[PDB]
């Protein structure tokens, strides 16, 4: 269990994986020329986890930049580390995908797709052995959603026996770009449902209200939410990246988080984030306000938590205050999952902070943010309101009733444990 | 990259066609000689501005636009006038007869003797593209070529080019300058005919930019020059994110998604400020807040209707130069608690916001004062409805005579044409009712 590939794509994929590739390589060591210029060990000895080795000691994300049209990635390509990605791992079209989920599953990227599995082929054979993929992508859109949920189909069908990992945006009206996103979104949900071991649910409501009611940023842009985004996604990916026990490898975490196939969608959370002790990082971890899906832990039960503390610090105070939570609010974790909360500390912290501490949580709570997304659906689609771009790339209508229901199955079953 | 090709139809579609791409030029600084100095790839590129502009190796930059009218008089004028070195001159395309303010001639018998011609003319744009993105038609609703030249265009273009975007901007009837008593069975005919074939449609009144002209630009008498300088800012505010970059633009394409919630639906309302005359715009800085505000009264709307007795389904706020997203919001916040702004119960109320970094421009000798922000508003309101209930009404006076009908038949149309388009306007009408209605 060695090689992870990672797969961005759309606007919002690729925006937010170019922050996490600046975040990692700086953690790591790694210059914008694939240099590596640290000073710890533990920097380098997982480091093939993430990147290939090239000739003269250089190390190259295995990474593959997927998209419609070229705006993104040229921009990503004229970025700070946009030199060191693989210059044949750009796959991009040139007619975008409209917003459109249809547009990316169907037509346009369909066009596309096979030649994003050639690159996806390459990389994964000069893998001594592959562990599965990370997608990062939105939900709301057409190319990250309906295209990259085409990819995660026809990943799963060549490896199928490898985990299938994604950071997913989840759209917001108060951070929205169009009125078709609840539709995009819940014709994703149902592909994720199916064909994810592990989603990292990422609510855009939740990242703009962290940063205007937290970090008091009077008008936060994308920037400042793919800020908060890559951080949490350097935090989650941790035990992935350096020597440790715990969720070392993306099998061993699905194991440990997923008790039921489909529940598989986590809400992840970050410490700190302010306008620093122990106690203190881990009561604003499981804060809600510190988490990112926008739903209140209080109106559900824990599954399962991961909890991941970074920076030089008591290993002893660490398991003194995961074990007050837990004693605390036992009430909040489910009695039938005994010690359902496991914790890994990392020595080395991220850029510009001493300590900080990661949460990833399966809360039935997460159903919040699917029921959300279904009313808005239903409201537009009670009056078959905007169909008619979909329709126009040969959907029908039967296919948003399948994903409608499909999508309250989810929600009916997190509730079934939440009373269990 | 996404190439855009305009097609400028008639005597109001040239006329327009004429004062958008002069200030076209002025945006892109490119001269009347077709050179632009500031664009350092010669001989082509895929620049924003080239979505709009084609480039040949002497380093002229060429309109993607073909002008096409029946009669002559008014495309001669463009081939001897100060933009003549602008266009080749096969894009520039007339004959010798005009369609006599009679869709019938501009459809069926004159249009019928220059159509082929006019569509392997636009082949030859289309063949120098790479990537197009669709085409955008000028034209007027009451002129005989405008109406039905157009229609058979529309037509056409469907079948050779498939369901490749067409876009209309086109110029509804005002008595103040109107040349012809039959404008309303033409703004019917070429509303029914063209229905199907276009994408989304942005009527002009002229009654409304003759009102604006008139009150904020204290014009006596507008003639065509002053409507269009006006309707060319208009129009350049809405294909500006096609024509320029940046950070906070967002492309027409998106702002489409929104606008357009079933096909027939298709027809947003446009708002635009500030309209304002040099004497009153001096040390007078209309503020994001202002310019916003004026976008909701109904005195500074393209068409004449009234939005505050219909439904909201969308609406797009296009801005343009010195305009930050805080001040934006600041302004939309306060528009929300104070306005008239009732959206139907199935669409989002969030507003739907552009901005394009690039200043305003005007022409010289012109009468708008030159402002360092502007805005556009694109909203879809039911309340555009109004203004087919107002054609359709004159429809029905005359029709019920079938005064002037004989015009029509005599040209080979026949009586259940206007039966049959009258219906389908009768269909619209009842089609934005129906989405104003509560859901069930
Ligand atoms: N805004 C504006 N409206 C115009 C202009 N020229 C004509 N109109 C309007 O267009 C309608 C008349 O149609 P035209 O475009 O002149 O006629 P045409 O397309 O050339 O058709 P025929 O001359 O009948 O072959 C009337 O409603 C006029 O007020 C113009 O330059 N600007
Ligand atoms: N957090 C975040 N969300 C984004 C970004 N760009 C777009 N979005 C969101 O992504 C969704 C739109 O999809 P997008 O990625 O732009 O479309 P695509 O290119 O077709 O995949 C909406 O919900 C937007 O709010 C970004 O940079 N960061
Ligand atoms: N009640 C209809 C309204 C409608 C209007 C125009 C249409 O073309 C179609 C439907 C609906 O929302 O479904
Ligand atoms: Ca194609
Ligand atoms: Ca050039
Ligand atoms: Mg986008
Ligand atoms: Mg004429």
């Amino acid at each position: 269990m060695r090689e992870i590939v990672h797969i961005q794509a759309g606007q919002c994929g690729n925006q937010i994986g170019a922050k996490f590739w600046e975040v990692i390589s700086d953690e790591h060591g790694i210059d914008p020329t694939g240099s590596y210029h640290g000073d710890s060990d533990l920097q380098l000895e997982r480091i093939n986890v993430y990147y290939n080795e090239a000739t003269g000691n250089k190390y190259v994300p295995r990474a593959i930049l997927v998209d419609l049209e070229p705006g993104t990635m040229d921009s990503v390509r004229s970025g700070p580390f946009g030199q060191i990605f693989r210059p044949d791992n750009f796959v991009f079209g040139q007619s975008g995908a409209g917003n459109n989920w249809a547009k990316g599953h169907y037509t346009e990227g369909a066009e596309l797709v096979d030649s994003v599995l050639d690159v996806v082929r390459k990389e994964s054979e000069s893998c001594d052995c592959l562990q599965g993929f990370q997608l990062t992508h939105s939900l709301g859109g057409g190319t990250g959603s309906g295209m990259g949920t085409l990819l995660i189909s026809k990943i799963r069908e060549e490896y199928p026996d490898r985990i299938m990992n994604t950071f997913s945006v989840m759209p917001s009206p108060k951070v929205s770009d169009t009125v078709v996103e609840p539709y995009n979104a819940t014709l994703s949900v149902h592909q994720l449902v199916e064909n994810t071991d592990e989603t990292y649910c990422i609510d855009n409501e939740a990242l703009y209200d962290i940063c205007f009611r937290t970090l008091k940023l009077t008008t936060p842009t994308y920037g400042d939410l793919n800020h908060l985004v890559s951080a949490t996604m350097s935090g989650v990916t941790t035990c992935l990246r350096f020597p440790g026990q715990l969720n070392a490898d993306l099998r061993k975490l699905a194991v440990n988080m997923v008790p039921f196939p489909r529940l598989h969608f986590f809400m992840p959370g970050f410490a700190p984030l302010t306008s620093l002790t122990v106690p203190e990082l881990t009561q604003q971890m499981f804060d809600s306000k510190n988490m990112m899906a926008a739903c209140d832990p209080r109106h559900g039960r824990y599954l399962t938590v991961a909890a991941i503390f970074r920076g030089r610090m008591s290993m002893k105070e660490v398991d003194e205050q995961m074990l007050n939570v837990q004693n605390k609010n036992s009430s909040y974790f489910v009695e039938w999952i005994p010690n359902n909360v496991k914790t890994a500390v990392c020595d080395i912290p991220p850029r510009g902070l001493k300590m900080s501490a990661t949460f990833i949580g399966n809360s039935t709570a997460i159903q919040e943010l699917f029921k959300r997304i279904s009313e808005q659906f239903t409201a537009m689609f009670r009056r078959k309101a905007f169909l008619h771009w979909y329709t126009g790339e040969g959907m029908d209508e039967m296919e948003f009733t399948e994903a409608e229901s499909n999508m309250n199955d989810l929600v009916s079953e997190y509730q079934q444990y939440q009373d269990a | 990259m996404r190439e855009c090709i305009s097609i400028h139809v008639g005597q109001a579609g040239v006329q327009i066609g004429n004062a958008c791409w002069e200030l076209y030029c002025l945006e892109h600084g490119i001269q009347p000689d077709g050179q632009m100095p500031s664009d350092k790839t010669i001989g082509g590129g895929d620049d924003s501005f080239n979505t709009f502009f084609s480039e040949t190796g002497a380093g002229k930059h060429v309109p993607r636009a073909v002008f096409v009218d029946l009669e002559p008089t008014v495309i001669d004028e463009v081939r001897t006038g100060t933009y003549r070195q602008l266009f080749h001159p096969e894009q520039l395309i007339t004959g010798k007869e005009d369609a006599a303010n009679n869709y019938a001639r501009g459809h069926y018998t004159i249009g019928k003797e220059i159509i082929d011609l006019v569509l392997d003319r636009i082949r030859k744009l289309a063949d120098q593209c790479t990537g197009l993105q669709g085409f955008l038609v000028f034209h007027s609703f009451g002129g005989g070529t405008g109406s039905g030249f157009t229609s058979l265009l529309m037509e056409r273009l469907s079948v050779d080019y498939g369901k490749k975007s067409k876009l209309e901007f086109s110029i509804y009837p005002a008595p103040q300058v109107s040349t012809a008593v039959v404008e309303p069975y033409n703004s019917i005919l070429t509303t029914h005919t063209t229905l199907e074939h276009s994408d989304c449609a942005f009527m002009v009144d002229n009654e409304a930019i003759y009102d604006i002209c008139r009150r904020n630009l204290d014009i006596e008498r507008p003639t065509y020059t002053n409507l269009n300088r006006l309707i060319s800012q208009i129009v350049s505010s809405i294909t500006a994110s096609l024509r320029f970059d940046g950070a906070l633009n967002v492309d027409l394409t998106e702002f489409q998604t929104n606008l357009v919630p079933y096909p027939r639906i298709h027809f947003p309302l446009a708002t635009y400020a500030p309209v304002i005359s040099a004497e009153k715009a001096y040390h007078e800085q209309l503020s994001v807040a202002e310019i916003t505000n004026a976008c909701f009264e109904p005195a500074n709307q393209m068409v004449k209707c009234d939005p505050r007795h219909g439904k909201y389904m969308a609406c797009c706020l296009l801005y343009r130069g010195d305009v930050v997203p805080k001040d934006v919001n600041a302004a939309i916040a306060t528009i929300k608690t104070k306005r008239s702004i009732q959206f139907v119960d199935w669409c989002p109320t969030g507003f739907k916001v552009g901005i394009n970094y690039q200043p305003p421009t005007v022409v010289p000798g012109g009468d708008l004062a030159k402002v360092q922000r502007a805005v556009c508003m694109l909203s879809n309101t039911t309340a555009i409805a109004e203004a087919w209930a107002r054609l359709d009404h004159k429809f029905d006076l005359m029709y019920a005579k079938r005064a002037f009908v004989h015009w029509y038949v005599g040209e080979g149309m026949e009586e259940g044409e206007f039966s049959e388009a009258r219906e389908d306007m009768a269909a619209l009408e009842k089609d934005y009712e129906e989405v104003g209605v509560d859901s069930v």
